[PDB]
RNA sequence: GGUGGCCAUGGAAGUCGGAAUCCGCUAAGGAGUGUGUAACAACUCACCUGCCGAAUCAACUAGCCCUGAAAAUGGAUGGCG
């Protein structure tokens, strides 16, 4: 990319949000993706078999580019998870009840949601991060007959496991 | 916020002060919330970075302890912008020379410092013309095929000597970067000692 | 057309101002109250309209 | 409430020699030699320190309002100073879409003539007030340059000119054009 | 920063609107006062720092004057003042 219009390769990135199916009302990336030698369909319905099998309540999406290779992966958001940590997967046509459904555990699933929160954080191990992604909540409401409320004062766990 | 707040911030910097004998005084002229962020990590393993305000003058107050003396040879530093950074495990510039990282570079004109500023004659790639910075004072140039050239060499500017402000703006086109030394170290304290920046500390 | 700095100079002597609500007089950025004895001094102060 | 006293000094530098007839300073260094009068304000100029270091302004029985004057008298003759030491340079860069403001100063300082500001026939004449020289800068396109010794004098000028040059029965937040003031500064800075 | 947080998607990632709604780095930064931006950014403001040196600020309440306050043969604190 310097000068005078060069590349060397291609591993170039590119994140995108939200994920119905996929796309397609004449629409996908544009912008970034034509310019690019990517396309508008074929990139965009290869996206559908990765980020899918079950993502269909909004993502988070890197698509790499090689040549006019685009890699469809589905990086955990931490709020994202804490929703497909649910009660789960009612889906679109009803849902209607809407979505500030909220009831669900996620005991030690939050212990593997704050070791899946890959780098992010700039850590101080669990103890705190357990209080950071226990304090973002909305739906839920902490562990089977809790409130996140009385966690964020302690968490008797994790902590010397985790260092 | 701020009779117990403040009176509680006392407690924790009374306390580095006694158990932290190697005490590092930084300068952080220039900084982002981020980077700190970063800084803290990248060096957990090791150090303890403590930012307060005026109240550093309070040295006086853990001095005042019918205790420690020495203490008032750390009161001329407590002045425009610092922070202490408290270690157990130095050992001496080792860890020191490795948290030197990239930055000033910067440059800027009404400035003074470090050595002697230099140009070795490269070849420089601008755009052509762009002689004006050079003609403006006064080197031999060519344009070889394309892209400018110096054809010979000196110290632009010397120590002592101001930078004014062209000769600051062609040396950052350039992408020479020196004159800085900001966010890294102003003065070390390690056992009623008084290092010096200029060369022996480290 | 007309270079940045340039404009925004002007626009510091003909736009950024506060007006006053009862006597329209034009004030600087600051002001809390008008110079004006006709309105009573107000502090009824809005700012000038920016151009769309 | 009355305030029983209160004062300031002016430290006047080594150039210069002010020398008070009274009430009426005078004031002398380099540049020139410039006066005022405080021949109202009313209070009392001490000139106390000896070799010459101190003006001293007093105000004694002063209730609220005149104490306020205590310190412009104290700046005017600060002002001063810094005018027949150093001297002021207000610089004025000229502003359009258009028509180019077509400046060209006509004798020393003194008529500033200004053709086909908005394209507009009547071409507009300013004259300067004494001591001061206007003259079109180079270093920059569309700039004047007005120096002289007396603050108030430099700034009617800037002024006038600056509002010679206004526009009328339109939008003057889009019609941006006229001469007008970028840079307050001096002639030597030091 | 955790962070296209949640609702809302029409965009609202801090910001047409609302439930809300808290941790890290902490120093200190509101899951935001605003500018504005389709949304950002970019800017700004809370918060917090750097530099200076001692008084400073806010809401009320009153005294005195200023405004509200506009009429027809010329013009009346009695006049002069
Ligand atoms: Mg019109
Ligand atoms: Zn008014």
């Amino acid at each position: 990319m310097p000068p005078k219009f060069d590349p060397n390769e291609i591993k170039v990135v590119y994140l995108r949000c939200t994920g119905g199916e996929v796309g397609a009302t004449s629409a996908l990336a544009p912008k970034i993706g034509p310019l690019g030698l990517s396309p508008k369909k074929v990139g965009d319905d290869i996206a559908k078999a990765t980020g899918d099998w079950k993502g269909l309540r909004i993502t988070v999406k890197l698509t790499i580019q090689n040549r006019q290779a685009q890699i469809e992966v589905v990086p955990s958001a931490s709020a994202l998870i804490i929703k497909a940590l649910k009660e789960p997967p009612r889906d679109r046509k009803k849902q209607k009840n809407i979505k500030h459904s909220g009831n669900i555990t996620f005991d030690e699933i939050v212990n593997i949601a704050r070791q899946m929160r890959h780098r992010s954080l700039a850590r101080e191990l669990s103890g705190t991060i357990k209080e950071i992604l226990g304090t973002a909540q909305s739906v839920g409401c902490n562990v089977d007959g809790r409130h996140p409320h009385d966690i964020i004062d302690d968490i008797n766990s994790g902590a010397v496991e985790c260092p | 916020d701020r009779a117990t707040w403040k009176s509680n911030y006392f407690l924790k910097i009374i306390q580095l002060l006694d158990d932290y004998p190697k005490c590092f005084i930084v300068g952080a002229d220039n900084v982002g919330s981020k980077q700190m962020q970063q800084i803290r990590m990248s060096l957990r393993g090791k150090a303890v970075v403590l930012m307060g305000k005026n109240t550093m003058m309070r040295k006086a107050i853990r001095g005042h302890l019918e205790n420690n003396p020495a203490l008032e040879k750390l009161l001329p530093h407590i002045r425009g912008n610092v922070g202490f950074v408290f270690t157990k495990e130095d050992l001496t510039e080792i860890r020191d020379m490795l948290r030197a990282n990239k930055v000033p570079a910067a440059a800027r004109a009404g400035a003074i410092a470090p050595c002697e500023v230099t140009v070795p004659a490269q070849n420089t790639g601008l755009g052509p013309e762009k002689t004006s910075f050079f003609q403006a004072l006064g080197i031999t140039t060519k344009i070889s095929r394309g892209t400018i050239e110096i054809l010979s060499d000196v110290q632009l500017i010397k120590t002592g000597d101001k930078v004014g402000a062209s000769e600051a703006t062609l040396l950052n086109m350039l992408n020479i970067s020196p004159f800085s030394f900001g966010l890294v170290i102003q003065q070390v304290f390690d056992n009623g000692s008084i290092y010096n920046p200029e060369v022996l500390d480290i | 057309i007309i270079e940045p700095s340039l404009r925004q100079l002007a626009q510091k002597y003909n736009c950024d101002k506060m007006i006053c609500r009862k006597c329209y007089a034009r004030l600087h950025p600051r002001a809390v109250n008008c110079r004006k004895k006709k309105c009573g001094h107000t502090n009824n102060l809005r700012p000038k309209k920016k151009v769309k | 409430m009355k305030t029983i006293l209160s004062n300031q000094t002016v430290d006047i530098p080594e150039n210069v020699d002010i020398t008070l007839k009274g009430r009426t300073v005078i004031v002398k260094g380099p540049r020139g030699t410039l006066r005022r009068d405080f021949n109202h304000i009313n209070v009392e100029l001490s000139l106390l320190g000896k070799k010459k270091k101190r003006l001293r302004v007093d105000k004694w029985w002063g209730n609220r309002k005149e104490l306020a004057t205590v310190r412009t008298i104290c700046s005017h003759v600060q002002n001063m100073i810094k005018g027949v030491t150093l001297g002021f340079r207000y610089k004025m860069r000229s502003v359009y879409a258009h028509f180019p403001i077509n400046v060209v100063i006509q004798e020393n300082g003194s008529l500033v003539e200004i053709r086909n500001f908005l394209g507009e026939k009547y071409i507009r004449r300013v004259r300067m007030r004494p001591g001061v020289a206007c003259s079109v800068s180079q270093a920059q396109k569309d700039e004047l340059i007005l120096e002289g010794n007396d603050i108030e004098l430099v700034s009617n000028s800037a002024a006038l000119i600056q509002q010679a040059t206004t526009v009328k029965n339109k939008d003057i937040r889009k019609f941006l054009d006229g001469i007008y003031v970028s840079e307050k500064g001096t002639v030597q800075q030091a």
